RNA sequence: GUUUUUUCACUGACCCGGUGAGGCGGGGGGGCGAGCCGGGCUCUCGCUUCUGGCGCCAAGCGCCCGGCCGGCCGGGCGCGAC
């Protein structure tokens, strides 16, 4: 008669991801003007471990193509990335490691 | 002559080159909730198959025609709140010591002498809200020999009378010197609506694709041909 | 005009002020926390003469919505004088004590004697 | 009067002509909010029938209920 | 160097030759990265003038 | 013709994803490869890859116009950025 442990997964609470340290969401780049027609080059600011993820995560650091502002991503490191490498993304980039083409 | 320090400071746009410029962003604006709606109801009225009684609205008494008819139709307005008293006045002096043809203005009043058969010629709008207000009555105007036309605008057709908006306008009696001008616009009027109304039964609206869609199918047709 | 930027925004249309064609409470409210009610009485305490014949003090038992502020204009404007600092205390009791201490111009033993606390 | 024409077109709902409108409205009533002011009757002709009329304190909100 | 190293919300109270070094990203950049920033913001912009000069130059003879 | 039915693809409900809804789709202009003796077509690409800099809030060029005394003193509008 009583609830199993699984059913007792789904309502959280207890079962929820601790998600104090984690180190945001490692999101691929959004798609612009500058993925589509051409690439955009970024810099590695800093390959970094994220609590509970196995991947150390590389903050990739592009300059906005439409304000001033500079755009800082969270990308799953490519093995062999570093840091103070650029990092090219978009249709016109060329196909070594570490960058994101179509 | 000329001060050498003014000098040409080109800007290139290319791809991670600048800062692209404040250009145009209206056709790509994040617009409020209403104005998407009012927009993608224009566009559906392109899309879906309108059946010919929506349809023959769209079918309107071109400009010239329009802008002639409403030089007549501005003698026979009914007059206003402010100038009905100035009749009521003279009622008050001539009691102390013929009322004129007018317009007939709404759905009910225009409807019931289309019925009676005294409408001469009925101006409808095209633009009524809900439109089975007005549906009927270019069908009904056809059936009892009535010419009617549609203007574009019940605002427009609204200023005639002293008010915001109306669907339809007769006219029942004219001065007998503006008789000649209401039997010219009627020859012009029957020949565009009441005579081709067989045709107007037949002539579905929309059914007709995105610019950019049109494009891709006339483009696989030459890849073809 | 050219949409600068992307997203649609509230345009700041004009909001007028109140100008209401009558006041909904017709008096404007007489003020309750006077300069009477504020201040009760003094303390006539063994502890509270000897703070007024030594640190030059007068000892007010005060409404307990009252202010350091409200007790300094208060205590000036019924007894003519002039306050260095006003501490206040809320004692167990629940009545708010005020330890007046005044300007070194005045003695506190030569007003208190003009109150009439012996 | 035209309130008749408008009341027996409203009966015909499986014509072409009331498909089409029962349609594109149904589209449009969809992306509003479920309970929101209509600023005047859709069916002015059947509001006239349930006691509605056209004067000031009267008010008709267009509210969907889930089905 | 030459920055004191107090408790932030204190800097309001110490004068402006204490949280600064009298130099370009004075107190906000080490000498060495901007020493290696001066070359870099130069040594860029000339290698972008032999591009720009082997450009047009790869223009002529066709 | 009427209607059932399977297979293709259509978008317009309906759904999903992204975004600060930032260049979508057509057409025009300009570049090179390909072609007949200054002409045009069948097409193409669209500025940034040697470096752990800098990059916004317009230069330039057109186009108008407000005192003093044609020659000395400031804004607006285009194009640049079809």
């Amino acid at each position: 008669g009583r609830v199993i442990r699984g059913q007792r997964k789904g309502a959280g609470s207890v079962f929820r991801a601790h998600v104090k340290h984690r180190k945001g969401a490692a999101r691929l780049r959004a798609v612009d003007f500058a993925e589509r027609h051409g690439y955009i080059k970024g810099i590695v600011k800093d390959i970094i471990h994220d609590p509970g993820r196995g991947a150390p995560l590389a903050k990739v650091v592009f300059r906005d193509p439409y304000r001033f502002k500079k755009r800082t991503e969270l990308f799953i490191a490519a093995e062999g990335i570093h840091t103070g490498q650029f990092v090219y993304c978009g249709k016109k980039a060329q196909l070594n490691i570490g960058n994101v083409l179509p | 002559v000329v001060n050498p320090l003014f000098e040409k400071r080109p800007k290139n746009f290319g791809i991670g080159q600048d800062i692209q410029p404040k250009r145009d962003l209206t056709r790509f604006v994040k617009w409020p909730r209403y104005i998407r709606l009012q927009r993608q109801r224009a566009i559906l009225y392109k899309r879906l198959k309108v059946p010919p009684a929506i349809n023959q609205f769209t079918q309107v008494l071109d400009r010239q025609t329009a802008t002639q008819l409403l030089k007549l139709a501005h003698k026979y307005r009914p007059e206003t709140k402010q100038e009905k008293k100035q009749r009521l006045l003279a009622r008050a002096e001539k009691k102390a010591a013929k009322r004129p043809p007018v317009l007939r203005a709404g759905v009910n009043t225009v409807t019931t002498l289309v019925e009676n058969k005294k409408a001469q010629l009925v101006v409808i709008a095209h633009d009524v809200d809900p439109i089975e207000l007005v549906v009927f009555l270019p069908a009904l105007c056809r059936k009892m020999g009535v010419p009617y036309c549609i203007l574009k605008g019940k605002a427009r057709l609204c200023r005639l009378v002293h008010r915001k908006t109306c669907t339809t306008v007769a006219f029942t009696q004219v001065n007998s010197e503006d008789k000649g001008a209401l039997a010219k616009l009627v020859e012009a009027i029957r020949t565009n609506y009441n005579d081709r109304y067989d045709e107007i039964r037949r002539h579905w609206g929309g059914n007709v694709l995105g610019p950019k869609s049109v494009a891709r199918i006339a483009k696989l047709e030459k890849a073809k041909a | 005009k050219i949409r600068t930027s992307p997203t649609f925004r509230r345009p700041k249309t004009l909001r007028l002020r109140r100008q209401p064609k009558y006041p909904r409470k017709s008096a404007p409210r007489r003020n309750k926390l006077d300069h009477y009610a504020i201040i009760k009485f003094p303390l006539t305490t063994e502890s509270a003469m000897k703070k007024i014949e030594d640190n030059n003090t007068l000892v007010f038992i005060v409404d307990v919505k009252a202010n350091k502020h409200q007790i300094k204009q208060a205590v000036k404007k019924l007894y003519d004088i002039d306050v260095a600092k006003v501490n206040t205390l809320i004692r167990p009791d629940g009545e708010k004590k005020a330890y007046v201490r005044l300007a070194p111009d005045y003695d506190a033993l030569d007003v208190a004697n003009k109150i009439g606390i012996i | 009067g035209a309130y008749k024409y408008i009341q027996e077109l409203w009966r015909k709902k499986q014509s072409d002509v009331m498909r089409f409108l029962l349609r594109v409205r149904c589209w449009q009533y969809r992306q509003l909010s479920a309970l929101h002011r209509a600023p005047r009757p859709t069916r002015p002709d059947k509001a006239r029938r349930l006691g509605y009329k056209a004067k000031q304190g009267y008010v008709i909100y267009r509210i969907r209920v889930r089905r | 160097r030459g920055v004191r190293a107090v408790r932030p919300k204190v800097l309001m109270r110490l004068s402006k030759t204490k949280k600064h070094v009298s130099r370009a990203y004075g107190g906000s950049m080490c000498a060495k990265c901007v020493r290696d920033r001066i070359k870099r913001a130069f040594l860029i912009e000339e290698q972008k003038i032999v591009v720009k000069v082997l450009k047009a130059q790869a223009q002529s003879q066709k």
